[PDB]
RNA sequence: GAGGACCGAACCGACUAAUGUUGAAAAAUUAGCGGAUGACUUGUGGCUGGGGGUGAAAGGCCAAUCAAACCGGGAGAUAGC
RNA sequence: ACACAGGUGGUCAGGUAGAGAAUACCAAGGCGCUUGAGAGAACUCGGGUGAAGGAACUAGGCAAAAUGGUGCCGUAACUUC
RNA sequence: GAAAUUCCUUGUCGGGUAAGUUCCGACCUGCACGAAUGGCGUAAUGAUGGCCAGGCUGUCUCCACCCGAGACUCAGUGAAA
RNA sequence: GAUGUCGGCUCAUCACAUCCUGGGGCUGAAGUAGGUCCCAAGGGUAUGGCUGUUCGCCAUUUAAAGUGGUACGCGAGCUGGGUUUAGAACGUCGUGAGACAGUUCGGUCCCUAUCUGCCGUGGGCGCUGGAGAACUGAGGGGGGCUGCUCCUAGUACGAGAGGACCGGAGUGGACGCAUCACUGGUGUUCGGGUUGUCAUGCCAAUGGCACUGCCCGGUAGCUAAAUGCGGAAGAGAUAAGUGCUGAAAGCAUCUAAGCACGAAACUUGCCCCGAGAUGAGUUCUCCCUGACUCCUUGAGAGUCCUGAAGGAACGUUGAAGACGACGACGUUGAUAGGCCGGGUGUGUAAGCGCAGCGAUGCGUUGAGCUAACCGGUACUAAUGAACCGUGAGGCUUAACCU
C-alpha cells in the first residue's frame, strides 16, 4: 500500500533522484524550457516552483538556501534578479505542462515544461 | 426499526468528569429524504429508499433525476434502502434526522472497509511464517502446502490463499451511542467502525441489543 | 475538520501553564480509594512533549523509593487536576530520553536562568 | 513444469482473443492551424488549443 | 509484558534476588503476565540466610513492569524494570514481611491487600 | 635480533552461510574464514608415459576424461538380453 | 564456444587522514558497465530500524547481533618455565 | 575402563537444570580395553568433536514498517525443457 | 525406459470407536466428587528439559491436552538432524581384500506451471427496443470454544468434615473482524548533532562521498504490543431419554390410533457473497414518434436524413488498485500541483552586535527550516469538439376496453 504518500521513486535511490532533480531544476531555470518525460516533468514542478517562491524575497539568507537547493550561483542569481521580480504578483503556477508524444528510443510519454511567462 | 446514512468525518475522545477517556467515531448524520416507499402490492415487501446529502446537476443522469423529482426532493450523492417493521410508516418527501437515535442505546455500522490490494497469506490469513535462517530456501513467507497428496488429488474449495484483501462490506455490531446532537447533526458512537475518513455508513438500532 | 474541531475545542483546559522539556514539575493527580477522593502529587522531570491539541501529553520522570518511573499524562484530562512547574531546566533537545541511562550526578539538569 | 501435451492451434488462437489493438478513438482538430493531433498534446507543428506554444 | 524465561527482580525481602518467570498461570496458550498476574518461577538467585533458596519453584505477582500499566484516561505508567513479589505456592500470600520500591493500585483487591498496605507508595 | 614465532594487506588457500542451480560462471559471487620468512609462493624452460608415471596416500592427479588416459586399428568383438 | 561478474608474470606509486601498498575522500588519468519508460500488489533477493521478552528458536545460537584502537593500571589454575 | 570401544542401556550413584537418552565426576557387571597395527598421562597448538555460562541479539514469542533490485504495465529484441 | 525416505516445519481435510464442553439411564448415586453405559462431531483440544527421533520419561500448565483415515496427508511447499554412496577410526569378524538394522567424526535436496484444481481479478456474449439506478433472494460461505469470581447460599444434603442443582451478575484466556482517538514501532521524502575528506577563490556559510557515513529526535501513511466489537438470546423439527391418555391382551403397557417434553448436532435467527437463479426475476425513472428504393417477399436488403437517453475515450486524479476494475473531478471547476494561512516536528538559522586571548557563550530569537496533515485559493493543468449507442421495439392466444 501507498496510502497518502507522496512522491514519485522513479526505480532510482534518494540520493540519485535529489541530485537529478538538481540538476533538472537548474536546467529549467536556464533555458526556460525543456522536454523530459512526463512523470520526471511532473515531480519537478515541486521542485522549481518553491525556488521561485524563496527567490521573491530577496535576502543573503535566502540566497544562501538557493544555493544550497541548486548548488550554482548563475541559477541563483537569474532566479533572484530576473525570475522573482518576474513572477512576484503570481500566487503559483509558475510553470505548464505540454504533451507532446512519445519518445523514439523507449516510446516514452514526453512532454514540455516552461515558465509560463517564457 | 429502520437505519440512517452518515459520513465518517474522524475519530475524537471525550472526557468524562470521573476521568474516563471514551475513544469516539463522529458520524455526520444530515437529514435523509425519503425518495420511494415500497409496499407488497407494487413491490412485494416493504421499504423505504431515502437520500442524502448533495450532488451536481451536470453530474445527475436524466434518469436519476426524474426519480428524484417523482419524489419531490432534491438530489442527494445516492440512493439507500431500509426494510421496514410492522408498525412503522413514511410518506415520500419526508426528512428524518439523527434524533431518530435519541433513544437508542446501541447500533450497528455498516461501512466498506479500507483496501488493502493484494494480500499475502500471512497478513490476509494470519499464517505463520517459517524459518528466517536454520537453511530457508526461499520460503519465508510462503503458504506451505496446499493440499494431500492422490487422494483427493486436488485442492479443496474456500482453500486460504492470497488475494484481495479489505475494500468491502462490514459491519461492526452493538456500539454503544455515546452522544446525539441534532443540531448539529451529529451521532457520537464509541470505538471504531470500518472504512476511510469521508466514507459512507449505514447506523441502525443494534439487531442484537 | 471544523466538526471535530469543535468537539475538542469544547473540551480543553483553558489553564495550562507553559512548560518546556527539561522542567521539573509537580502534578497533582485524582485519586480514588473507596470513597474518598484526594490529591496525589508526582514531581518530576519533563523528558517529552506530545502538542496535539486535546491529545496532548507530556511524560514526567522521577526516580521514587530507589526505583525510577515514569508517566506519561494526557494534559486535558480531568485526571490531572494541576500543574505546576517547580523548576526551569536548561537543555537542547525536545526529547530526554537520554537521561534514562543515568543517574545521580550524571543525570543533572543544568538550570535555566531568564 | 512443463505441458505433458501439445496446446492446440485452437487454444492458442483463444489465448490470443485478448490481443488485438484498438485505434484511437478520434483525432482532435487545432482551432487554429487545423491540424490533426492527440487530444490534450500539441500539434506536430507546435500549436496547441490554437497557440504557437513552441516554435519548430 | 511477562513471559516464559523472563528475568524478574524481587521487590520483597523473601531473599530471592533474581527469579526466572517459567510458566503464565491461568489460561491455555496465555502468552503474557503484566501488573497484577500470577506466575510461576524458579529462584536463580538468593542471599545466603533468606527465607527461600536458590533452585526453588513457587509463584509471585507481577508488581512492576517495562511495558507498564494504562489508566482509564489514556496515560500509562512504566517502570525502569521488571519486578515481583514472591508468594507461597499454595496459600498464594507473601513470603516476605518487607516491600520495596513503589506499586501500582492495579493489586488494590483482596488478593493482594497485604501488599498494598506494606509497600512505600502505591501510584 | 632468533623463530616451519605473533597481529595483519599483497600473494597462496578454501572452514561457514546466503545466492546461483535452462547460472554472469560445466565449481562462481557476496559476507565472514586459514597461512602469510616458509615443509612458502611465483615466472620461464626441462624430465618422468598407461599396468606405466607421479602421489606429506584421497585410488588422488596424469589437458572440463581415471579401480587403468586419449587416438587409430583387430572391429560388423560377443550380446541364450 | 559469447562484446562471458572467472584466470593472466613483470614495472610505475601523488594529496589529506592513517602504522600502512589497510581504509575513507580526492589528483593525474580513466569511466557510468549496449535495452529503456512507468508503477510502487503478493512473493523472492540485498539491506536499515524495532515496543516488552531475550535462545523460549533449532539437530546445533545456523544466521544475525555483539566485541574491536592506542597508552596506562591489572591479570588465576596449570606449565615442557 | 558404559570409553571415538558397553549389546543389554536412557546401567547405577553424584553434579549441573524447574525438568538433562547429551555433558562432567565416579563405580566395574570390560557383550567385545590394554602396552610401538603402542598403554596411560600431557603445557602449548586446532576454520577439529561434545557440554555449560556471561554478553548479545528478529533465532524465536510474532511479526510490523522502511530503502533498494526483480515480480507487474508500456515500447524494442526474443529463448527452454 | 525411477511412484524420493524417518522426523521436524508450513498448510491442512475427513471419520467417530468423544479428550473437553452439551443432553441423558443405572450406580455398591447423601452432598461435593466419581464409576459405567447411551445420545452427540458445533466449536475447542499445552509450553518446555533430554534425544535425529516418532514415541517415551520428566517439569510446569489446561475446560481438555482425544483416537484414527488422508501415498504411515503435505520435499515440482521449506528443512536435511536420522536412515542409505565415496574419507577416516574404534570394538568385533576375517590369513586378506573387506564386513557389521554395532558405534564414531565429516559429507552438493534441480524445475520460469501447459492442463485439472484452488485464491483473486477482468474481457465477451446472453438475459428480446435502448439506457441509469434501487432491489428481491433461489443458492453459497463465514461464525458457533471456554475459565474464574460473586449472588442465590454456608442454603438443600450431611453426625461432622465439607458442600450443591436450577437461576442471575461480573471479569478473563484463546480465536476472529474492524480501526488509528489513545500508548507505541517504522518513518533513506522533515529538523538537528557529529567524524574523515573533496569542492563551491578564501573567511564565514554550504553541498558531495563514506551502510541514510555514523547518530539523536520525528509528520502523514502503514501498523500491534494499542482499543472498540463478536460467539448469543429467541424459534422450528428432533437424538438418547422422560411422559399423558390408551387398547390389541377385561390387568398392565410412552404406541398400535391420538397428545406432550427433550441437546453446542439439524433448519432458522447473526455476518458476507449472490439473478450466467439460461428457472437470466422485480420496482422507479429516462430516451428515440423521418423519407425512399430493390429483391427470391420477410423477424429481408440497401440509400438519404437523423444520432437521443446514455456510454466510452481523453485529461486532472483517489486511504481504489499488479494490469484491467472501482470512486472523485474536467472552467457552470477545488480533481491534482503550486500558492496563502494554520498545525506538527526539530529545537533558538543566517547576518550583525556584545563578552572572552581563544574554543565558545549571550542578544536579536522558541529563532529558522518544516513531507505525505488541516482550512482556503483558479496561479498551472484538467479543450470547443470528435467517437459509440438510434429512429417506438416479433408471433400466438386470452383478458379488457374498443
Ligand atoms: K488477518
Ligand atoms: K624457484
Ligand atoms: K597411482
Ligand atoms: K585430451
Ligand atoms: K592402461
Ligand atoms: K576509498
Ligand atoms: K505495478
Ligand atoms: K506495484
Ligand atoms: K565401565
Ligand atoms: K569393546
Ligand atoms: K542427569
Ligand atoms: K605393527
Ligand atoms: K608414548
Ligand atoms: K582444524
Ligand atoms: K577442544
Ligand atoms: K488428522
Ligand atoms: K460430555
Ligand atoms: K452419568
Ligand atoms: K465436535
Ligand atoms: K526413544
Ligand atoms: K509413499
Ligand atoms: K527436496
Ligand atoms: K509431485
Ligand atoms: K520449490
Ligand atoms: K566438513
Ligand atoms: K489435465
Ligand atoms: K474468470
Ligand atoms: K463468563
Ligand atoms: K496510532
Ligand atoms: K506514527
Ligand atoms: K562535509
Ligand atoms: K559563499
Ligand atoms: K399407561
Ligand atoms: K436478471
Ligand atoms: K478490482
Ligand atoms: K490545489
Ligand atoms: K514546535
Ligand atoms: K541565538
Ligand atoms: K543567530
Ligand atoms: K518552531
Ligand atoms: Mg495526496
Ligand atoms: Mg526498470
Ligand atoms: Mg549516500
Ligand atoms: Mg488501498
Ligand atoms: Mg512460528
Ligand atoms: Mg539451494
Ligand atoms: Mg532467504
Ligand atoms: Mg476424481
Ligand atoms: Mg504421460
Ligand atoms: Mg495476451
Ligand atoms: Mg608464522
Ligand atoms: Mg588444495
Ligand atoms: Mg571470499
Ligand atoms: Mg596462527
Ligand atoms: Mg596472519
Ligand atoms: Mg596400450
Ligand atoms: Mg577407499
Ligand atoms: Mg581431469
Ligand atoms: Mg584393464
Ligand atoms: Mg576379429
Ligand atoms: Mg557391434
Ligand atoms: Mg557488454
Ligand atoms: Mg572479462
Ligand atoms: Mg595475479
Ligand atoms: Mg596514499
Ligand atoms: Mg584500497
Ligand atoms: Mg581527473
Ligand atoms: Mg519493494
Ligand atoms: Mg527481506
Ligand atoms: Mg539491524
Ligand atoms: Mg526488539
Ligand atoms: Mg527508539
Ligand atoms: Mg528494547
Ligand atoms: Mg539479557
Ligand atoms: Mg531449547
Ligand atoms: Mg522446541
Ligand atoms: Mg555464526
Ligand atoms: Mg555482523
Ligand atoms: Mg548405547
Ligand atoms: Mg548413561
Ligand atoms: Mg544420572
Ligand atoms: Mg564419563
Ligand atoms: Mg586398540
Ligand atoms: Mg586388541
Ligand atoms: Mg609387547
Ligand atoms: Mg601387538
Ligand atoms: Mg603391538
Ligand atoms: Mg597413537
Ligand atoms: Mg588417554
Ligand atoms: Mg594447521
Ligand atoms: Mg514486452
Ligand atoms: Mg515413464
Ligand atoms: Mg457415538
Ligand atoms: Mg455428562
Ligand atoms: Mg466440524
Ligand atoms: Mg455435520
Ligand atoms: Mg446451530
Ligand atoms: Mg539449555
Ligand atoms: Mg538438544
Ligand atoms: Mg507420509
Ligand atoms: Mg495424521
Ligand atoms: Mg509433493
Ligand atoms: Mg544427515
Ligand atoms: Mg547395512
Ligand atoms: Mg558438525
Ligand atoms: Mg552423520
Ligand atoms: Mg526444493
Ligand atoms: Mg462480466
Ligand atoms: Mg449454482
Ligand atoms: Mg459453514
Ligand atoms: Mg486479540
Ligand atoms: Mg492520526
Ligand atoms: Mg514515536
Ligand atoms: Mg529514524
Ligand atoms: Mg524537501
Ligand atoms: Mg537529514
Ligand atoms: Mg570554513
Ligand atoms: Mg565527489
Ligand atoms: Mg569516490
Ligand atoms: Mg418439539
Ligand atoms: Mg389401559
Ligand atoms: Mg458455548
Ligand atoms: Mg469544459
Ligand atoms: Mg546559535
Ligand atoms: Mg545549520
Ligand atoms: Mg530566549
Ligand atoms: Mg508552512
Amino acid at each position: 500500500m501507498r496510502h497518502r504518500k507522496s512522491g514519485r521513486q522513479l526505480n532510482r535511490n534518494s540520493s540519485h533522484r535529489q541530485a537529478m532533480f538538481r540538476n533538472m531544476a537548474g536546467s529549467l531555470v536556464r533555458h526556460e524550457i525543456i522536454k523530459t518525460t512526463l512523470p520526471k516533468a511532473k515531480e519537478l514542478r515541486r521542485v522549481v516552483e518553491p525556488l521561485i517562491t524563496l527567490a521573491k524575497t530577496d535576502s543573503v539568507a535566502n540566497r544562501r538556501l538557493a544555493f544550497a537547493r541548486t548548488r550554482d550561483n548563475e541559477i541563483v542569481a537569474k532566479l533572484f534578479n530576473e525570475l522573482g521580480p518576474r513572477f512576484a504578483s503570481r500566487a503559483g503556477g509558475y510553470t505548464r505542462i505540454l504533451k507532446c508524444g512519445f519518445r523514439a528510443g523507449d516510446n516514452a510519454p514526453m512532454a514540455y515544461i516552461e515558465l509560463v511567462d517564457r | 426499526m429502520i437505519g440512517l446514512v452518515g459520513k465518517k468525518v474522524g475519530m475524537t475522545r471525550i472526557f468524562t468528569e470521573d476521568g474516563v477517556s471514551i475513544p469516539v467515531t463522529v458520524i455526520e448524520v444530515e437529514a435523509n429524504r425519503v425518495t420511494q416507499v415500497k409496499d407488497l402490492a407494487n413491490d412485494g415487501y416493504r421499504a423505504i429508499q431515502v437520500t442524502t446529502g448533495a450532488k451536481k446537476a451536470n453530474r445527475v443522469t436524466k434518469p436519476e433525476a426524474g426519480h428524484f423529482a417523482k419524489a419531490g426532493v432534491e438530489a442527494g450523492r445516492g440512493l439507500w434502502e431500509f426494510r421496514l417493521a410492522e408498525g412503522e410508516e413514511f410518506t415520500v418527501g419526508q426528512s428524518i434526522s439523527v434524533e431518530l437515535f435519541a433513544d437508542v442505546k446501541k447500533v450497528d455500522v455498516t461501512g466498506t472497509s479500507k483496501g488493502k490490494g493484494f494480500a499475502g497469506t500471512v497478513k490476509r490469513w494470519n499464517f505463520r511464517t517459517q524459518d528466517a535462517t536454520h537453511g530457508n530456501s526461499l520460503s519465508h513467507r510462503v503458504p506451505g502446502s496446499i493440499g494431500q497428496n492422490q487422494t483427493p488429488g486436488k485442492v479443496f474449495k474456500g482453500k486460504k490463499m492470497a488475494g484481495q484483501m479489505g475494500n468491502e462490506r462490514v459491519t461492526v455490531q452493538s456500539l454503544d451511542v455515546v452522544r446525539v446532537d441534532a443540531e448539529r447533526n451529529l451521532l457520537l458512537v464509541k470505538g471504531a467502525v470500518p472504512g476511510a475518513t469521508g466514507s459512507d455508513l449505514i447506523v441502525k438500532p443494534a439487531v442484537k441489543a | 475538520s471544523n466538526i471535530i474541531k469543535q468537539l475538542e475545542q469544547e473540551q480543553m483546559k483553558q489553564d495550562v501553564p507553559s512548560f518546556r522539556p527539561g522542567d521539573t514539575v509537580e502534578v497533582k493527580v485524582w485519586v480514588v480509594e473507596g470513597s474518598k477522593k484526594r490529591l496525589q502529587a508526582f514531581e518530576g522531570v519533563v523528558i517529552a512533549i506530545r502538542n496535539r491539541g486535546l491529545h496532548s501529553a507530556f511524560t514526567v520522570r522521577k526516580i521514587s523509593n530507589g526505583e525510577g518511573v515514569e508517566r506519561v499524562f494526557q494534559t486535558h484530562s480531568p485526571v490531572v487536576d494541576s500543574i505546576s512547574v517547580k523548576r526551569r531546566g536548561a537543555v537542547r533537545k525536545a526529547k530526554l530520553y537520554y537521561l534514562r541511562e543515568r543517574t545521580g550526578k550524571a543525570a543533572r539538569i543544568k538550570e535555566r536562568l531568564n | 513444469a512443463v505441458q505433458q501435451n501439445k496446446p492446440t492451434r485452437s487454444k492458442r488462437g483463444m489465448r490470443r482473443s485478448h490481443d488485438a489493438l484498438t485505434a484511437v478513438t478520434s483525432l482532435s482538430v487545432d482551432k487554429t492551424s487545423g491540424e490533426k493531433h492527440l487530444r490534450h498534446h500539441i500539434t506536430a507543428d507546435g500549436y496547441y488549443r490554437g497557440r504557437k506554444v513552441i516554435a519548430k | 509484558m511477562i513471559q516464559e524465561q523472563t528475568m524478574l527482580n524481587v521487590a520483597d525481602n523473601s531473599g530471592a534476588r533474581r527469579v526466572m518467570c517459567i510458566k503464565v498461570l491461568g489460561g491455555s496458550h496465555r502468552r503474557y503476565a503484566g501488573v497484577g498476574d500470577i506466575i510461576k518461577i524458579t529462584i536463580k538467585e538468593a542471599i545466603p540466610r533468606g527465607k527461600v533458596k536458590k533452585g526453588d519453584v513457587l509463584k509471585a505477582v507481577v508488581v512492576r513492569t517495562k511495558k507498564g500499566v494504562r489508566r482509564p484516561d489514556g496515560s500509562v505508567i512504566r517502570f525502569d524494570g521488571n519486578a515481583c513479589v514472591l508468594l507461597n505456592n499454595n496459600s498464594e500470600q507473601p513470603i516476605g514481611t518487607r516491600i520495596f520500591g513503589p506499586v501500582t493500585r492495579e493489586l488494590r483487591s483482596e488478593k493482594f491487600m497485604k501488599i498494598i498496605s506494606l509497600a512505600p507508595e502505591v501510584l
